[PDB]
């Protein structure tokens, strides 16, 4: 509606609404006055459009994103302070009290432990930055100057780089995180929660969840390794204990691992300018694993041909053989295809 | 206690020595649940007083977080309240 | 008949009357547009501004009726966060437009929703059931019990 | 490269040459019927003293504080004298002052004099002389 | 900026935009025609300023706040009237039926259960406040 | 057919030089609804079609048999 009303349309409507014998046209009294008023008239419609755009935080960092994400529970991060430890070189018997302040150029730091020089506890004491920011992620072998003078000290330095200093969460990252969280559906005990709890664990790259596999109160967790490979017993155990810690009280979780199918893939392809065979191979590996996890039934030669040809870097393909044939390979129960070798000729 | 009071929006100094310099002074007879207790002149470890003559703390390297009886600590120096 | 009352009494000629009436109509149109734009802010009232919520709730779908889109928006904005018995039953109430009662069988690990489906389409109830399926715990079993 | 040590920008310090007031022009008006005048299917524009006559007529006809669109200096207060709210001499003096002060805000008008004043029946008559730049 | 936009500024800009030869000043025909709807625009700008304030959730006043929370599903909690018990003293046999209203100060209460003075079940009957509120929690 | 015509129109817009057969069957298989395909023929042959100057291919006839 605000976009519908434009300068020309409103000017024409105003001119037509005047039912008088005088003339309307270029270089006319009424025409000039009407245009001069309608400019300010349409300014309001343009401002209304901008106001509506800001209200629903569509673009260009409208200041209302903060309030909307506070509505939706999202919070910005101010960063975490850099942490480290320094060594005190000086006279034996000199004690550095907890809270003693030191500085590195414009940066300032505080000592976290009561340290005495030459002691059996050593001359090293943890040190934390007073302020957040990646600027406090100090490198190694830095000289630290004490803001307040203490007798007996000569030199203060750190054996290795400070870590942990991070900046405040920028607004673009905030918007991206809000979008990703909105895409996710995290609810108490749901299948998506099982998937999330499973993917947090190392050694698990793909998650499939089977509810009520053994009647009510039973959840079957199907996890996959890298390149859709079998998950090891220890990795299955850690995934099981993690989900048990994160599973609701009462359910029982059972985890099984897939069984691979060895497949030989071979093709003759022409590459576009600026790409290599390794990039084609790795992108094909990812794409074929993605096709593997979603497939049920039999592997299909022409789907593989399409996925390979859609791969970025491949301008042509020819002589494509799956296990030395151009026929569909039937996948049986408890079996999953697993890429084994990639023989590509340019 | 940094973590515990951050969980209730109470920001405290990172080091316990500075933590002694925050909040109203508390006496040993006016100790209540939630108070902070400091004993040695260097506050190597600060306890969280939960009442009943007991308090929670991290003792030192090699020990683990547990509940200590206040009377066993003859070295009491001062106490503060920030809640 | 409103803008002309702001001028002295010698401006009552027909030329001035026509000129002022044009701007009277223009101002009426502008105020109506402002009121419509304000009405578009709220979920219930918005019709042509409904799509601009989809950009913020990642709905990414096409529907023919405004009411269905409003209900999906309400669902997406309700099912977030906590997932308990009463809030889930209230979401099912919002979808079915009637009160819903959830009876839980701990031994059977099965819950049943009892409600009224007089004004609730079976396909809409199935959509609500599928959303509840993806919010409900996986191990638990769900059954729909519409009582017309 | 070089700093500008003054407030603003060099553009604000260009002063346009000061010139005489541009020729006074206004839409023609019909006093007998209180309407603007159309000529050959358009508004008719008059110049110099006729335009001043139109402006003076319009200024005298309005009341001072009645309308929101006008400032506090536009219009006259001659309506406060209707009904003999003051004695005759006070009304005469106040009418002279009101007319002078109301008319003098126009920069094209130099001086105003109210000379003759006579009370006959319920009518007050006066003569006004206006001197302009033309 | 909406506050900076005023009747004088709008009028001045509009007059500057018009390309006519005639005199533009207070009391002129063109000035009279232009003025009147610029004042309305200056009026409209204030409502435009207020709209974004009443849009949000932090400051939504009363009714629109109700609409927003009902979108979230949170409902405003209404009070519940107080509950109490009083004793009736008088002649034996007088019957006080349900729906009878008692009063203290300007507050009104209803007797819930039929009670007879001097009867075996006692002279005490439940009392319910006719209106919600904390002011009905009378002392003993 | 409609999805494939859309995709092939975009392709014919973006392709410089001669046409590509393998891209053709790739854009055909990715077209939604195609589970398998065989015997893909362009202008009576499976060869690459050369495009001369000031020439842009357009889809004329599509004979699809299930």
């Amino acid at each position: 509606m605000y976009s519908d009303q434009t300068y020309e349309v409103i000017k024409n409507r105003t001119l037509e609404n005047i039912n008088l014998d005088i003339y309307k046209g270029e270089g006319s009294f009424l025409n000039n006055m009407v245009s001069g008023n309608n400019l300010e008239l349409s300014k309001i419609y343009l401002e209304l459009s901008k106001m509506h755009k800001m209200a629903f935080i569509q673009d260009t960092y409208n200041q209302f994103l903060d309030k909307r994400v506070n509505e939706f529970g999202v919070y910005r991060k101010l960063g975490t302070e850099s942490n480290g430890e320094v060594e005190f070189i000086g006279e034996k018997g000199t004690v550095i009290n907890n809270g003693t302040i030191i500085s590195y150029r414009d940066l300032l730091f505080v000592v976290i432990k009561d340290v005495t020089i030459g002691s059996e506890e050593g001359d090293n004491s943890p040190v934390q930055a007073l302020e957040v920011g990646k600027k406090y992620n100090l490198p190694t072998n830095c000289e630290f100057k004490l803001v307040d003078n203490i007798s007996g000290v000569t030199k203060i330095t750190n054996t290795r780089s400070f870590e942990g200093g991070t900046d405040i969460e920028t607004d673009e990252e905030l918007k991206e995180r809000f979008y990703k969280i909105q895409r996710n559906q995290a609810t108490s005990g749901n299948k998506a929660h099982y998937e999330e709890w499973a993917l947090e664990v190392d050694g698990v790259y793909n998650v499939k969840v089977y509810p009520r596999w053994d009647g009510p109160g039973t959840v079957k967790v199907l996890i996959f390794g890298k390149n859709n490979q079998a998950v090891d017993t220890e990795t299955i155990e850690r995934c099981q204990q993690h989900i048990d810690e994160e599973k609701p009280i009462g359910p029982t979780i059972t985890v099984v691992t897939p069984l691979p199918i060895e497949i030989s893939i071979s093709a003759v392809m022409k590459l576009e300018d600026g790409y290599t065979l390794d990039n084609v191979k790795e992108s094909f590996l990812e794409s074929i694993n993605t096709y593997f996890r979603d497939i049920r039934g039999e592997i299909i030669y022409t789907k593989v041909m399409g996925i390979l040809i859609n791969t970025t870097g491949v301008h042509d393909l020819s002589n494509l053989l799956i296990n030395g044939s151009t026929d569909n390979i039937t996948i049986n129960e408890d079996k999953i295809p697993s890429v084994t070798t990639v023989n590509f000729s340019e | 206690m940094v973590y515990c009071f951050k969980k209730v929006n109470v920001s405290l100094p990172r080091t316990s020595n500075q933590q002694s310099k925050k909040g109203k002074k508390v006496e040993q007879k006016n100790l209540q649940a939630g108070d902070l207790v400091f004993f040695h002149n260097p506050v190597s470890h600060v306890g969280l007083y939960i009442g009943n003559g007991e308090f929670l703390h991290a003792p030192q390297k090699g020990d683990v977080v547990k509940i200590s009886k206040l009377s066993s600590r003859r070295d009491f120096n001062t106490a503060r309240r920030v809640l | 008949m409103k803008l002309i009352d702001k001028l002295p009494s010698f401006d009552r000629n027909y030329i001035v009357e026509e000129i002022q009436g044009a701007y009277d109509t223009e101002l009426n149109i502008l105020k109506e547009d402002i009121d419509d734009t304000f009405n578009q802010l709220f979920v219930d009232t918005a019709t042509w501004g409904l799509d601009m919520w989809e950009d913020i709730l990642c709905i990414e779908k096409k529907e023919l009726d405004f009411d269905t889109r409003r209900s999906n928006i309400k669902a997406k904005m309700r099912s977030r966060g906590t997932s308990t018995i009463e809030v889930i039953k209230s979401i099912c109430e919002a979808y079915t437009k009637s009160e819903t009662d959830i009876k839980v069988y701990s031994d059977e690990f099965t819950f049943v929703l009892s409600f009224i489906a007089n004004n609730c389409d079976y396909k809409t109830l199935l959509d609500c059931s599928d959303m509840i399926e993806r919010v409900k715990p996986a191990h638990l079993l769900h059954y729909l019990e519409p009582i017309i | 490269s070089t700093i500008f040590p003054f407030i603003g920008v060099p553009e604000d310090y260009i002063l346009p040459k000061t010139e005489e007031l541009p020729i006074f022009r206004e839409v023609a008006w019909d006093f007998e019927k209180d309407e603007p005048i159309l000529e050959k299917g358009d508004f008719k524009i008059i110049e110099k003293k006729e335009a001043l006559k139109v402006w003076i007529y319009k200024c005298i006809k309005t009341n001072r504080y009645e309308h929101e669109i006008y400032s506090l200096e536009y219009g006259t207060e001659l309506s406060e004298l209707i009904g003999q709210k003051y004695t005759k001499g006070l009304t005469e003096s106040e009418a002279s002052r009101f007319i002078k002060e109301a008319l003098l805000i126009n920069p094209y008008i130099l001086e105003v004099n109210v000379k003759s004043a006579n009370f006959n029946r319920d009518i007050l008559s006066a003569n006004v002389k206006v001197s302009t730049i033309y």
